[PDB]
């Protein structure tokens, strides 16, 4: 048994179990065409590794500096925050270099291994792995790229897009850091809610 | 039972429920907001 | 290749000087549509190469940038000034007519012409020192001119857009002001004021 | 400003330049547009007798065949430049920078 | 301000309608009793005209000379909630209807008999149905760059 997301519901017939994280879990019929299948399992993957660095950042640092270490802002305030270097200048060279870096990635998309030389130094490749999963260079300690861990990878993403949508409607219903809501919630939580929020 | 579960999806039943509800659904939402010229929200 | 896991167009195999398989609108699927863009490429790449010295030049001298220098003609008691010296035919309509008549039996002349390898590569009494000497070197010099005319075009269309953006302004007091915060006067500036 | 200097110089100009640079482009457009045809023929040759042209006045003694037809055309063009110019070289308009 | 109009919080002629639309009701309250069940709907229509006019004058609405709301639909983005946030709302909705509408039609069209379906309703499985215009957006997206959207030699 491949997994369900719902123990009564029987799977749809054109999802195989194949690719890692397959639960069976598709009911508007978006991936019904291989197709489509083959683009959003990409899209997924890479939401998921973004959600995770998002969280990760957002969060860790607010208990960091809220058992004096550090002292950093909040999130939803970092963006105000004087830096060494205007937003605007930042913004540019963020949009330069995610240019240069999302086109190889649909590139390889498109057609795999037709980017994988360096365009500099004529040696210098990628090995010949698959599309979702660049190893080689981008992966320097050699894990073992198994089955058991990607669904170990996707899941993380999953989780990490809900803390996501978690953090951001949070910060626009209450106003302030999810440390705080978590503690605040914590210590007296049968009056702390998100009714009594509303 | 059957056949008349079949008329009540005849076309012109059909549709006097479905407008019944949206009417219902309509009204009610005008009821909480009313004279809303704008989206006041964000 | 201009993008590297991109298949080519069918008919830009990659033998032309310059040929890197660009033409996402296909608008040279016609052969000779795709001559006459050949000859207007060069044509274009060209006058970009001669004119961004004639933009950047005289401004690191001690004259004015290349709009200031052109602003006489609007006024009625115009007159030019070449290494600050009041050009004696300067006024503005002898000027209009010399350049109609000259650049107009020019150009003519240009067009009277069927080869269709000399409407792009002419020679003769073009090629002084005479550098098309073999058909080897001959490819290569081709390939290093459409390549500098390029980057010329590029450049050209830079001093204008910078031109529009800081209206009064020479390319050279841009490299000023960016050479003096790099970290401040920069695009972003320009993009989201 | 001295009108008849400006006159000549322009018509000369014009007239110059239609017998030495465009006479060969311009004979050649001539050539391949035609005379007007209707269902076919041209307005001669479907009956029309006022539409014939005048091959008399036509031919010239030029050594390239400049005519009447051609002095007429490109002598009023330069009539038209100098005109242009003695106007607004004489309006006192001005534009401000 | 744009096209002339000051705001309704600053309208002279926006306060004026709201006073004399208010006491002309409460000059039509002045009966039947003090208490009486008439009194208290014109006193709840009067409580309900102050929280429209207070409302326009809180949402930034701009007034003209006649002293009514005016809108403006140019793109400006201080009055997007005048048309276009409401827009994309429509549009959104109006896709949903239209697309679960041609996937009911296209899921019917191999039936024997498909007339029998378009006056008589299958509704289980239109109910199936409903609930994909949620993502009808991505799914005419990928429709359209399928090659599946529209017909094919037509
Ligand atoms: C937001 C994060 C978390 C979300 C969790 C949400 C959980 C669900 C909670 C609330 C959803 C309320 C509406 C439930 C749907 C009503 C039941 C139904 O008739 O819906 C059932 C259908 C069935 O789904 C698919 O339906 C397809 C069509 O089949 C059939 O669909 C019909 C079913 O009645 C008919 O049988 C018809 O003959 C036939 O076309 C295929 O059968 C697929 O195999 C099947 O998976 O949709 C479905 O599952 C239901 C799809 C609901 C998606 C809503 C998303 C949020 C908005
Ligand atoms: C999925 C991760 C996640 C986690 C761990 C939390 C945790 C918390 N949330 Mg939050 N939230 C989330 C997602 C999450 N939320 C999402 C996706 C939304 C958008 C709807 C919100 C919107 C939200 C609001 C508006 C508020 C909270 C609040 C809170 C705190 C009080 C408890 C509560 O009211 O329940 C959460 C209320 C919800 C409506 C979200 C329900 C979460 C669903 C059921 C998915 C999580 C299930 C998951 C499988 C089990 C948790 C993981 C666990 C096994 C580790 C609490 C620490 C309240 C608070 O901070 O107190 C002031 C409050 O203000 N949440
Ligand atoms: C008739 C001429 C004309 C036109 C065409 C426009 C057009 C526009 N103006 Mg403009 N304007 C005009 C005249 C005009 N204006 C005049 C005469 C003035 C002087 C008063 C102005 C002054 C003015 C100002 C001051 C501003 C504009 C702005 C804008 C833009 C606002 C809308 C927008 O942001 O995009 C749309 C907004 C979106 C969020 C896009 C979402 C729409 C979705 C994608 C479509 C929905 C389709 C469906 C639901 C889903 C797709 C399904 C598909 C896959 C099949 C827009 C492109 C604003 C601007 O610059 O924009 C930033 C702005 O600030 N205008
Ligand atoms: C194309 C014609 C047209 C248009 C554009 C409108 C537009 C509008 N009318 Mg109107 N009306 C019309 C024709 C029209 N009407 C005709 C022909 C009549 C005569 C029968 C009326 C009689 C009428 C009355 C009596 C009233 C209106 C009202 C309104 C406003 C209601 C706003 C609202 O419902 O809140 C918001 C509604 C929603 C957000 C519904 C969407 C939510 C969905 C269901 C949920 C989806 C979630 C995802 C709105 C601006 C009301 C008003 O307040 O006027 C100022 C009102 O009192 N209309
Ligand atoms: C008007 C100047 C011009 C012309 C006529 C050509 C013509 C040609 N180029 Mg070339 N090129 C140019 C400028 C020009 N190029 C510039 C500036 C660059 C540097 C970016 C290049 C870089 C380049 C490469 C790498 C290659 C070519 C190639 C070709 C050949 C095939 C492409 C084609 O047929 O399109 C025909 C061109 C046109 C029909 C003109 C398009 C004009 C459109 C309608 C408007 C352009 C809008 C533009 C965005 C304006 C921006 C202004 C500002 C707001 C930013 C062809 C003969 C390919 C080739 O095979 O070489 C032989 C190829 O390898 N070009
Ligand atoms: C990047 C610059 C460059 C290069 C590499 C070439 C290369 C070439 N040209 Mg070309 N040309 C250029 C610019 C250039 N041109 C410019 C700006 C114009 C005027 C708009 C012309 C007009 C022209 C014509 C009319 C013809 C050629 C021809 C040729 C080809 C044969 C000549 C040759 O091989 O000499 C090798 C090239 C070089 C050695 C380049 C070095 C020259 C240096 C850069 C001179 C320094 C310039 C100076 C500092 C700037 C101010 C000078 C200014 C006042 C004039 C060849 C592939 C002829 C041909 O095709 O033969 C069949 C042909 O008839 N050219
Ligand atoms: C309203 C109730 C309707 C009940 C109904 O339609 O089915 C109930 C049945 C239809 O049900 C039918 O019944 C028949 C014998 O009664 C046969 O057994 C059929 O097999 C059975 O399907 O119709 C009625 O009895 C209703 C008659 C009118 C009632 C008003
Ligand atoms: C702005 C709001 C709308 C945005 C739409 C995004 C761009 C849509 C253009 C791409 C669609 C497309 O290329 O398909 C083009 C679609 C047909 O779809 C084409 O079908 C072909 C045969 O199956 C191939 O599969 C192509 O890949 C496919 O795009 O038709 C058109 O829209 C006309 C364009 C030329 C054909
Ligand atoms: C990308 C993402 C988050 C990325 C966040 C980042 C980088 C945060 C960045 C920063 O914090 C830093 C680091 C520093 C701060 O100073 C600044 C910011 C800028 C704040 C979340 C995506 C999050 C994406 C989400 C939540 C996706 C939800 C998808 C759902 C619910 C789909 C469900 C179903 O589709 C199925 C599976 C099957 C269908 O049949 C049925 C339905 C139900 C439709
Ligand atoms: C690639 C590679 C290769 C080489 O060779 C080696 C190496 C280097 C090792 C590598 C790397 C890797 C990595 C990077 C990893 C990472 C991961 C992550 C980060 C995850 C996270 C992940 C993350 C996640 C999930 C998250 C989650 C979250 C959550 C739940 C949250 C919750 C919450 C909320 C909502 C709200 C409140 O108020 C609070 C709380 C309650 C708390
Ligand atoms: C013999 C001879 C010769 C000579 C020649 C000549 C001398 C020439 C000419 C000529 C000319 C000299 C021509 C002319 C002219 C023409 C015309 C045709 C004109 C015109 C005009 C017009 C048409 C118009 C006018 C007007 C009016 C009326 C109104 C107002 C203004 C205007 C302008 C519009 C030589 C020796 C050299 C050589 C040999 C032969």
């Amino acid at each position: 048994k491949k997994g369900e997301w719902l123990p009564g519901l029987a799977s749809p017939g054109y999802l195989t179990g194949s690719l890692p994280g397959d639960n069976g879990f598709d009911p508007l019929g978006l991936a019904e065409d291989p197709e489509n299948l083959k683009w959003f399992v990409q899209a997924e993957l890479v939401n998921g590794r973004w959600a995770m660095l998002g969280v990760a950042g957002m969060l860790l640092p607010e208990v960091f500096t809220s058992i004096g270490i550090i002292n950093v802002p909040k999130w939803y305030d970092a963006g105000k925050e004087e830096y060494f270097a205007s937003s605007s200048t930042l913004f540019v060279i963020e949009f330069i270099l995610f240019h240069y870096v999302e086109i190889r990635r649909w590139q390889d998309i498109k057609n795999p291994g037709s980017v994988n030389q360096d365009p500099i130094f004529k040696q210098y490749s990628l090995p010949a792995g698959e599309v979702g999963y660049p190893g080689g260079i981008f992966n320097p300690l050699n894990f073992a790229p198994t089955l058991e861990a990607k669904e170990k990878e996707i899941a993380n993403g999953r989780l990490a897009m809900l803390a996501f949508l978690g953090f951001i409607i949070q910060h626009n219903v209450t106003g302030k850091g999810p440390f705080d809501n978590l503690l605040q919630h914590i210590s007296d939580p049968w009056h702390n809610t998100i009714v009594q929020t509303l | 039972m059957r056949d008349l579960k079949t008329y009540l999806s005849v076309a012109p039943v059909a549709s006097t429920l479905w407008f019944a509800a949206l009417a219902g659904l309509l009204i009610e939402i005008n009821r909480f907001f009313p004279d809303a010229l704008t989206f006041p929200f964000f | 290749d201009w993008m590297p896991g991109q298949p080519r167009p069918s008919y830009l195999d990659g033998s032309a000087p310059g040929d890197f398989g660009f033409d996402p609108l296909r608008l040279g699927e016609v052969p000779e549509n795709l001559e006459r863009f050949k000859e207007s490429e060069l044509i274009h790449c060209r006058w970009a190469m001669l004119a961004v010295p004639g933009i950047l030049v005289p401004e690191a001298l001690g004259l004015g940038n290349w709009v200031k220098a052109q602003e006489w003609a609007a006024l009625p008691g115009g007159q030019a000034t070449y290494l600050g010296n009041p050009v004696p035919w300067g006024t503005l309509p002898t000027i209009l007519v010399i350049e109609f008549l000259s650049i107009a039996f020019v150009e003519h002349q240009r067009s009277m012409e069927k080869d269709p390898e000399k409407k792009k590569y002419p020679g003769g009494a073009f090629d002084p020192l005479g550098y098309s000497k073999d058909p080897k070197k001959f490819h290569e010099y081709k390939i290093k001119e459409v390549k500098n005319g390029r980057l010329a075009l590029l450049a050209f269309v830079g001093i204008c857009v910078q031109q529009s953006a800081y209206p009064g302004t020479g390319p050279l007091e841009n490299l000023a002001t960016h050479l003096a915060d790099p970290w401040h006067n920069t695009i972003g500036n320009v993009l989201i004021p | 400003l001295n009108p008849s200097l400006v006159i000549s110089l322009s018509t000369g100009l014009s007239l110059f330049l239609g017998r030495f640079v465009f006479f060969n482009f311009q004979r050649e457009n001539v050539a391949k547009q035609g005379l007007p045809e209707q269902n076919g023929v041209t307005h001669f040759e479907a009956g029309d007798t006022r539409a014939k042209e005048y091959v008399s006045l036509l031919k010239s003694n030029d050594p390239v065949g400049f005519n009447i037809v051609d002095v007429l055309a490109w002598g009023s063009i330069g009539h038209i430049v100098a005109y242009y110019i003695l106007a607004t070289s004489s309006n006192g308009y001005d534009p401000k920078f | 301000d744009i096209a002339g109009l000051t705001p309704c919080k600053d309208s002279k002629q926006f306060a004026k309608r709201e006073k004399q639309s208010i006491k002309k009701l409460e000059s039509s309250l002045k009966l039947y009793a003090p208490d009486s069940a008439p009194a208290l709907a014109i006193n709840a229509t009067i409580e309900k005209t102050k929280r429209r006019f207070d409302n326009y004058g809180k949402q930034g609405l701009l007034c003209g000379a006649d002293g009514l709301p005016h809108l403006i639909v140019s793109g400006d983005q201080r009055h997007w909630g005048e048309f276009i946030t409401p827009g994309i709302l429509f549009l959104y909705i109006a896709g949903w209807i239209g697309w679960v509408g041609r996937s009911y039609l296209i899921a019917i069209r191999d039936d024997k008999k498909p007339t029998q379906k378009e006056i008589i309703i299958d509704v289980p499985l239109a109910t199936g149905l409903v609930f994909r215009g949620f993502s009808w957006p991505i799914a005419a997206y990928r429709e359209l760059l399928n090659g599946e959207l529209v017909a094919k030699d037509v």
